[PDB]
Formats: structure tokens, sequence, C-alpha cells
């Protein structure tokens, strides 16, 4: 499958027109990996950096490209997104104010990422895995090296550790790359190909917890595991043969049971006290909001906050608004927080009062942004 | 199929260099080379997940190992030493983790001495049944001695008219030391082959006893007067008697 | 760290039981091999989730709480003797090994006629042999107090051995001083059992 990326531009810190911030362009949902993501200064190009290709859990791609600094001085910015699923390079101004939607427990992820030979220019193998979506090692065909991806990850973590797992990702690569070219021969096809596989576990906040271990064919749900039946799951004639493949090794099955229940959790609480710092500070988000002229729009943003937890929506009278409005989603801030906003389109009438209502702590806070 | 190694028998002096060959025809990635002591679980040296890569184990040291192909693990030891003298076990899985199923290789058996000058072959020698057993309990026990051979590499084996012949056959599991209080002593092993007295009591019957011993190779040093102590087959042999 | 029994002793066509303890950081699984004399080990059992795990004769116990497993053999035969090593994986998937534990599978006789014998002199060979054989399990053969004399019980049967399974221990030296009237004394022994008197 084939899924068209979103976008969205913004700033790491409100803009303060003689302050130097970070300029963002967020690209995520798209599939497959190959991207091409510029930032751009009143049509010309600039020189930004991009982040390690991310994975989420519907097997999507995602990835952060910021720029050195915007000082924003009565000029104007945009991003030029390419992909296979575009014709003409869709671009995306900054503005001073689309997609969205989506909307306490910690978890553990690995994934991984194949790609059908030959390379087409991307890494053939690739391996990050994540706690609470905080990236923590990586690995990839090219560099065959473990890499942790957090300083607390490394400061904890003897050498003897990352030297173990490189070993084995070396050999987790090249059975990724044995099963990838045995499923195009399934599928009866050749040429560009993508080959996922997802697993992890989570710790609820009450102390229940679960794992899952997924597979994906083209950014499609293509094997499920059921660890507490035992049995793999096909949606497809082609994944059902593998399936009985699997389901034939009852040693292996037994083992991912006992790792996702038993040493999954293990590991995640390991990491969790290591990154205590980090992962159970709470910063309070800053609301601000904006008016724009065309039958007006008001839009109101949240900045800096943690954890990514957060409801906001705006209200009239004080009743919450489901019409005529947007939800940008949360945003990776860039400095390990995050920012959201929503939007309204205002039939204003009369006398009525529009604010800006934002839940983080619970805690609830309240903005009002205007009235006739 | 199955895992190959080679060689499963040598002596070398110490300061010699060495190679085992091990194959794996299961189409398998990943590969072991153990190390097998008594008194000891097995001791991991050096594995590798897949081609392309290796890493050392529980006790690399004095040791070096290449992956040739998918196929072919090697494990070298440039200088022998007498602390190194171990029976050296090639294993194969087909991916890691997951060991089991585990396959080994028939293992190698490796003595490193400092001279050559105290190998030995075996001195071999049948002694035929007791005439008290035969009429006692209608059976005959023949009884076999490999004596005064070192190191210990020998395979003992039962021959009766120029077949092989496993019933019957009791041989002793590993061979004892004949002076047990020096350590320059040799080893001796006994086997034991019971037939019945009427098959024993016939002359045309002929038994051997066969101990294979592993010495030099052919293109061995041995700079001793005496004969050299190569690889040979020792056998005993017996006639039936009435 | 990993502990099994380092020897054990059973009669043909009964039952035993190997225990093995391990304590290792992170648990993901265990495994039981057997190794018969002078071959490479074979896989037995994997276990990985509490219970038990049954093969043919052979069962495997394991318990992740106790950090605790079992290989259950029964109806011992002969080919079962053998050295049995368990092994577990850690956090890691790094693999530990127990020195294993030396199963020693004794005969079942019904019908015991315990005798020494002396084997006529070999005329290749210039020592002389006693035979000490046909005795149950119950009977203890020890070795020689003398350091010129040799006794070696505890031979294996051929893997391969259809006929004539026995027991039995042999004796031999230089010494004018041996016979097989002083050779097997001091064995712990039932009644009726033969020497020769001169």
């Amino acid at each position: 499958i084939q899924r068209p990326p979103k976008i969205q531009v913004y700033s790491r810190h409100p803009p303060e027109d003689g302050k130097p911030n970070y300029l963002n362009c967020y690209v995520y949902g798209f599939h497959p990996p190959q991207i091409e993501i510029d930032l751009l200064k009143n049509g010309e190009k600039i020189k930004s950096e991009q982040s390690d290709l991310s994975f989420s859990k519907d097997w999507s791609f995602y990835l952060l490209s910021h720029a050195e600094f915007t000082p924003n001085s009565k000029d104007q910015y945009s991003c030029r997104v390419k992909h296979v699923t575009l014709e003409q390079p869709r671009i995306v101004k900054w503005d001073r104010d689309g997609g969205g939607s989506g909307g306490r427990t910690h978890s553990l992820r690995y994934f991984r990422l194949g790609i059908s030979e030959p390379g087409y220019g991307i890494p053939e193998f690739i391996s990050a895995g994540y706690v609470d979506s905080h990236p923590i090692t990586m690995y990839n065909s090219v560099s065959q090296l473990k890499e942790p991806r957090a300083l607390w990850m490394e400061e904890n973590l003897a050498p003897d550790h990352w030297e173990r797992y490189t070993q084995l990702l070396r050999g987790w690569q090249q059975a990724f790359k044995v099963e990838l070219k045995q499923l195009q021969h399934h599928y009866n096809h050749s040429g560009f190909h993508t080959y996922q596989r997802m697993i992890g576990c989570e710790l609820l906040e009450d102390g229940s917890i679960t794992g899952f271990l997924q597979y994906a064919y083209d950014g499609q749900d293509f094997l499920i595991f059921n660890k507490d039946t035992l049995s793999w799951m096909a949606m497809d004639n082609v994944a059902d043969i593998i399936r009985r493949v699997w389901e034939a090794n009852r040693h292996e099955l037994q083992y991912q049971k006992n790792w996702l229940e038993e040493e999954c959790i293990a590991w995640l609480k390991r990491f969790l006290e290591y990154g205590k710092d980090a992962l159970q500070r709470t910063e309070p988000p800053k609301v601000r909001v904006n008016h724009k002229e065309t039958i007006t729009t008001l839009y109101c943003r949240a900045y800096g906050f943690y954890p990514p937890e957060i409801s906001i929506n705006w209200m009239k009278n004080g009743e919450e608004i489901f019409q005529d409005t947007d939800y940008g989603g949360i945003l990776p801030s860039g400095d390990g927080t995050y920012q959201t906003w929503v939007s309204v389109e205002l039939d204003p009438q009369n006398g009525d009062i529009y604010s800006c209502h934002v839940e983080h702590g619970g805690v609830h806070m309240v903005l009002q942004g205007f009235q006739e | 199929a199955g895992v190959t190694q080679t060689p499963k028998f040598q002596v070398l002096k110490t300061g010699q260099s060495m190679t085992l060959q091990c194959a794996q025809d299961m189409n398998h990635n990943s590969m072991y080379w153990y190390r097998q002591d008594p008194g000891m679980g097995l001791r991991l040296i050096y594995y590798s997940a897949s081609e392309g890569t290796t890493d050392k184990g529980e006790v690399p040291n004095g040791y070096n190992v290449s992956r040739l192909n998918k196929r072919e693990f090697s494990l070298r030891l440039e200088s022998a030493a007498p602390s190194q003298t171990s029976v050296y076990f090639c294993a194969s899985s087909e991916t890691d983790p997951n060991t089991g199923e585990l396959f080994f290789g028939e293992g190698s058996r490796l003595t490193v001495l400092e001279d050559l000058k105290n190998v030995f072959p075996p001195e071999v020698a049948v002694f035929e049944p007791s005439e008290a057993e035969i009429s006692h309990t209608q059976k005959a026990t023949l009884v076999c001695l490999a004596t005064g051979f070192y190191p210990d590499h020998v395979e003992l084996s039962w021959w009766v008219n120029g077949k092989e012949v496993h019933s019957g056959v009791c041989t002793d599991p590993q061979p004892l030391k004949e002076q047990p209080a020096l350590n320059d002593s040799r080893y001796a092993l006994s086997s034991r082959l019971r037939v019945s007295a009427t098959f024993w009591q016939n002359p045309r019957n002929h038994f051997r006893c066969q101990v294979q011993f592993y010495g030099l190779s052919e293109n061995d040093e041995w700079t001793q007067d005496r004969a050299k102590p190569v690889t040979q087959i020792v056998s005993a042999e017996a006639w039936g008697r009435a | 760290n990993i502990d099994q029994p380092t020897e054990m002793t059973a009669t043909e066509g009964a039952i035993v039981q190997i225990n093995c303890t391990y304590q290792t950081s992170g648990f993901n699984g265990l495994f039981w091999y057997q190794q018969h004399a002078g071959e490479a080990p074979t896989f037995l059992s994997y276990n990985v989730l509490d219970g038990l795990e049954e093969k043919g004769r052979f069962s495997s116990f394991l318990s992740r709480s106790k950090g605790y497993s079992y290989l259950l053999l029964k109806e011992l035969q002969m080919k079962d003797s053998a050295s049995y090593l368990c092994a577990s994986m850690d956090s890691n998937y790094q693999l530990i090994w127990g020195a294993g534990t030396k199963l020693i599978i004794k005969p079942n006789i019904q019908n015991p006629d315990p005798a020494v014998y002396q084997l006529r002199d070999s005329k290749s060979s210039d020592k002389s042999v006693c035979l000490f054989t046909d005795f149950d399990s119950q009977t203890n053969v020890s070795q020689s107090k003398d350091s010129d004399v040799y006794i070696t019980d505890k031979c294996v049967l051929d893997m391969r051995s259809m006929d004539f399974k026995s027991n039995s221990a042999v004796a031999w030296s230089n010494k004018s001083d041996f016979a097989c009237a002083n050779a097997f004394n001091n064995s712990i022994i039932p009644e009726d059992t033969f020497f020769p008197s001169p």
C-alpha cells in the first residue's frame, strides 16, 4: 500500500522576530519510506537537519526536518515535499498562525524495516528501539553497529552489551533478508517492496501489562501474533503460508510468549529507571491565541509541554465546538517537548465568547480568545 | 546432512599451529566453537551470527576464527599450549538465539605435549575363555587388553571371522592410568566379548581384538632412534577351541 | 551459575530424575542434551513456559519461579547411559552450560550366577587375567589395594547389542602373587558366589 505524507510547518518556540528560533517541518504517516523534504526561504533552498527514519504502530514513517535558525524578520518560509504519492511536490508555507485529528502508560517497542534487493539507495535493513516513543537504539545495514539513541542509554549500558547486540542484529538482518526474498517469491512479484516487524510491550498505569509481535508487507498488516492462544493471524492467503510454518514450531511460539510477558516487561522497567529524569518529568504548556482575516478563523497553540498526553479544543459560550474545527495532532517540538494546535472558522454573530480549553496536568487551562 | 568436523584426533607439540575444519550442510546461519573439559559444562571460545561476522566467546584466549562460506567455520590456534588439550566441538544452529536443536560436530580430540617422546601405540592381547565358565554357564567370555598407550586416542572393536561384531561386546568407557601417581603415566583399556559356548568351541571361528591408535602423521617430524609412533591398528587374535 | 548432580546410577528398566537448578539474569529457556561417551551431544528438550514437556520415555519439567528443571527418564534402557547436559539462556541470548550428570545404567539380571573365572594365559602377553561376572546390581566390586594390580568395572554395552548383556569386572597383573582367589577379595558379595580355591 502507498500512503501520502501529512505535512506541518511550525516553529520550536514562539517567534520573537528578533530571536532566532528553530523552523520545523514534520512529515508523518507516509509510505514507502522514500521522501524528499526541503525547507525554503522565499523559494530558495536552505541547509536543514533531518532526523533518523522513525516508525509508527500503523507501519507508516515520520521525520523531523529542522533548520538551524529562523530569526523571522519580514520573510517567507515554506517546506517542499516530494513523494511517490504526489505528482507535483506539495508545498506548505509557514504562517504566523492542516491534517491531524489523531488525538499515561509506558511501553517498549522494537521495529524492523526491510527493503527488497537491491538497496534502492536506502539501507536494506534498519532496527530502532523506542521507550515511551523515545528513541533508544539504532542499527542499520550500512554501519552494522549498536549505537544508543539516548544519553541515559549509553551511560547505563556497558560496551559489552552493545557488542553483543551488534552481533545479534547482523544475524537478524540476514534472516530478515531471506524472509523478504521468500515473500516476494510467494507473492510472485519482484522489484521494490518493503518488510516490517514490530515487537514490544507496555506497562499500564495500574500495573497491567501487554505485549505484541506483528509483521507488515508493503505497509499492510501481514502476520499478527496472539501470545494467549499461541497462534498467528493471517489476513492474506500468502501470509497464511508462513502462518502454517511458524505455528509448526511450538518452541518458538512459547519462546515469544515468555519474552513478551516476562523478559520484555523487565527490560522496560530497567530502561525507565535509567531515564527516570527525562521520562517522569512534566512541563506545562504555554497557550497562545491568534486570529487571521478571511469569514475569519481563530488559532490556539500550546508550546513546550511534556508528556505528549494533552487535550485541546475551542469553546463557545462556553461549550465545545465540533463544527468547522481542525486538530494539529501532537507535534515534536525538538526540545524533547511537544506542541499542538486547534482552529475554528467563525460565523461570529453577536456577543459570543470564544476561548481555548487545554488540559495537560488537568489542571484545566482556559484562555479567552475573542468576543464581539 | 549434519555438521562435519575434522580432524577427530590430533597430537601436537607445544608451539605448533593447527586448524580445525567445520562445515554445515543444513544451510544454517549461526556457528559456534565449543571446548569440552572434565568437570565443566561446555564453554564457547568463538561464534558467528552469520557469514561475514564473528565474535569472541567466554574463552577466546589463545584462539582465532574465520568464516569462509555460510557453510564453513574454522578454528585456528597459532601457538599450541598444553592448557589447550581438550575435545573441541563445532556446533551449528539455524539462527541465534535459539540454539536447540543445536547441532554438534563429531568432536575433535586434541592433546598437546611438550615432547612426543612419550607417544606410544597400545600393546594388545586377548585371553581365551575359562574352561570353568563354559561348562557352568554355557557361555564364553573373551577378554581384550590394550596396555601402555599414550596419549589416549584409541578405538577398540571386536572382529569375528573378518566381520565386526557388536552384541556381546562390553568395553571400558574411558581408559585408566597405569601409574596414577605419575603425570607421565600411560593408559590401559580393557574389553569383553561374550559368545555362546557352542560358538566358541568351533575352531573354524576366528576372534580378533582391534585397537585403533591415532599417532603422528606421515609428515610429522621424528628425530628419535626408536620406531615412529604413527597411526596404527593393533590387533590380537584367538582361535576357537574344543 | 547452573548446577546438576555429577553422577547417578540406576538399574535397567527403572525410572530416574535428574534435577537442574539455575540462577541467571534473565531467562530465555532451558535445554537438555544427551551426550553418549566419546560422542557429540544431541538435543533432547526445550522448556520456556512453566510445565511439563513429554517426549516418548523422556519428560522435562520447568519451574521459572523456582529456577528448577528435571529430566525424567522412564523405563531405562541400556543405551540411556550417557551424560545429560543442562543449559539455559540469559537475558541476553547467551547460553550457560552445566557440567552434566553422568548416568550409569546397570543391566537388569533376573538370574544372577556370580563367579570368578581364570582365563588362560594369552602367550601374546606376559600378564594373567581374572574375570568376575554374572553378578546382580546389588553387588559391589571395588579396586585393588595393590598398585601392581589393575581392576576395571563399569564397562559400557555396545549401542547395538541384542544379546549377552551382563555385568563383568576384570583384574590383571604381572606379579606371581596374583591369583583368581585373592583377586576380588574384599568385594561386597552375596551368598553362593564362586571363587577358585587354589
